[PDB]
């Protein structure tokens, strides 16, 4: 993947849903790497439930930082711990 | 100075201007060319030569 | 110290993670009042956002006495920034059964007066025609009898009277002092008269099939520019549609000739002799009795 070419990703699951204008979209393209779109679903869903979470119909700039702290176990893994060598 | 800016100028024209076509066809029909121009705000001649093209 | 901004960021920042819903006497007391400081610091988002939370909450909570009145207050003075008066008649279907139950016709008077303020300036609903009933009208009051009659006032309604009755009798019109507020009274001229004008295109097209413009503009009680500002709005919108011909200056119902002619309308021919058969069954059976008899 890229930074600038998930965006027809993020960015469209982003349009389908309400977002606040300081809500920063370009923090998601940047630590993410080489998700799916099912994982990308999933980090939109999230921030929107944050946003219930705080009893707020309209996703911050908090929600999406939220909701990549949640997404951050991508691949099956225990903790930062694996890889044994 | 860009060509393709000014393809998409003229899209934007009667992309704008549809919009504003469709102001005065939603109500009846049948009015004066005179007060189609004063709600678009063109000429006489600007309106009808390019509402005869779509 | 006069901080309007500041009084409210302050609790703003704090009861949102204060309270974990353990006590909810005090919690939505607080709430009610949150929403006040946000009428002061003229945040519309802020109060809306917390009339989603406990305001649903509360209805399957008993009714209180205190608690209930602090919700009818809110609900009107959220409509300064709003200015939408089809909302807050939804809003007072509560209040209207609460002052004719718990309280009495005292406090019942004067909100049934408000309560037909934010129908009349309601641009439409499919609830208007309910709300012409209501339940507890009939009562025989002078004030029920006249807010009752300007609501069947559209129908007939020239926009020839239309400043003397406001100046005749204004306890909600002009000067309200009640579930309302401003700097002038601009607020209640500008939006009464918008709706006076909506609501009359709507019953001429039901009567009147083809009107001069002529005449027409004389009815509305506008020019030729403020005419057509209302027409453009009621279609545009999906309310009524109508023919508008500037240059002939006849304004016709626009009749659907979709009805494809003798497949639909030629019912009407067959229900002309259609109740004969019905009516000489009856007059068989009756005339050969009282005649041979």
């Amino acid at each position: 993947r890229d930074r600038r070419e998930r965006r027809l990703i993020f960015g469209t699951i982003a349009s389908k849903m309400s977002l606040a204008p300081e809500a920063d979209l370009d923090s998601l393209i940047i630590r993410n790497d080489s998700l799916s779109g099912a994982v990308i679903a999933a980090i939109m869903q999230e921030a929107g439930l944050r946003a219930v979470r705080k009893n707020r119909y309209v996703i911050l700039q908090s929600d999406l930082e939220e909701a990549y702290a949640t997404q951050v176990k991508t691949d099956n893994t225990v903790d930062k711990f694996d890889f044994y060598k | 100075g860009d060509e393709l800016t000014r393809s998409h100028f003229n899209a934007l024209y009667d992309t704008l201007l549809e919009s504003n076509l469709c102001k005065i066809i939603e109500p009846f029909e049948c009015v004066e060319i005179s007060h189609i121009s004063k709600i678009i705000g063109l000429d006489t001649q600007q309106v009808e030569g390019k509402l005869s093209q779509m | 110290e006069g901080k309007i901004d500041e009084a409210a960021d302050i609790l703003c920042e704090l009861q949102v993670e204060t309270y974990g819903s353990m006590e909810m006497s005090e919690k939505i007391q607080f709430i009610l009042e949150q929403m006040e400081l946000s009428i002061l610091k003229g945040d519309y988002s802020q109060a809306t956002v917390l009339s989603r939370k406990i305001l649903k909450k509360t209805f399957k909570n008993p009714k209180y006495e205190s608690l209930k009145l602090e919700y009818y207050n809110l609900l009107v003075k959220i409509s300064l920034h709003k200015r939408e008066y089809l909302e807050v008649a939804q809003y007072l279907q509560e209040i209207y059964q609460t002052d004719a139950i718990k309280s009495d016709e005292a406090k019942w008077k004067p909100v049934l007066s408000h309560i037909v303020y934010f129908l009349v300036l309601s641009p439409y609903g499919n609830l208007q025609n309910d709300l012409i009933h209501k339940i507890q009208n009939d009562n025989n009051l002078k004030k029920l009898e006249s807010q009752e009659s300007l609501v069947k006032l559209f129908t007939t309604n020239e926009l020839m009277r239309w400043p003397i009755v406001q100046k005749t009798y204004e306890p909600v019109l002009n000067e309200d002092d009640l579930a309302f507020g401003g700097e002038a009274n601009k607020h209640h001229w500008e939006d009464l008269q918008k709706r006076v004008i909506e609501h009359n295109l709507r019953v001429i097209s039901e009567y009147y099939s083809r009107i001069t413009l002529l005449r027409l503009n004389e009815l509305l009680d506008l020019t030729e520019s403020q005419t057509e500002t209302y027409i453009s709005d009621l279609v545009n919108q999906g309310i009524i549609y109508a023919k508008v011909n500037r240059p002939a200056k006849i304004v016709n119902f626009e009749k659907p000739k979709n009805s494809s002619q003798l497949l639909n309308e030629w019912s009407h021919n067959v229900d002309e002799l259609l109740e004969h058969i019905e009516t000489i069954g009856h007059l068989i059976t009756k005339e050969e009795i009282m005649h041979g008899l």
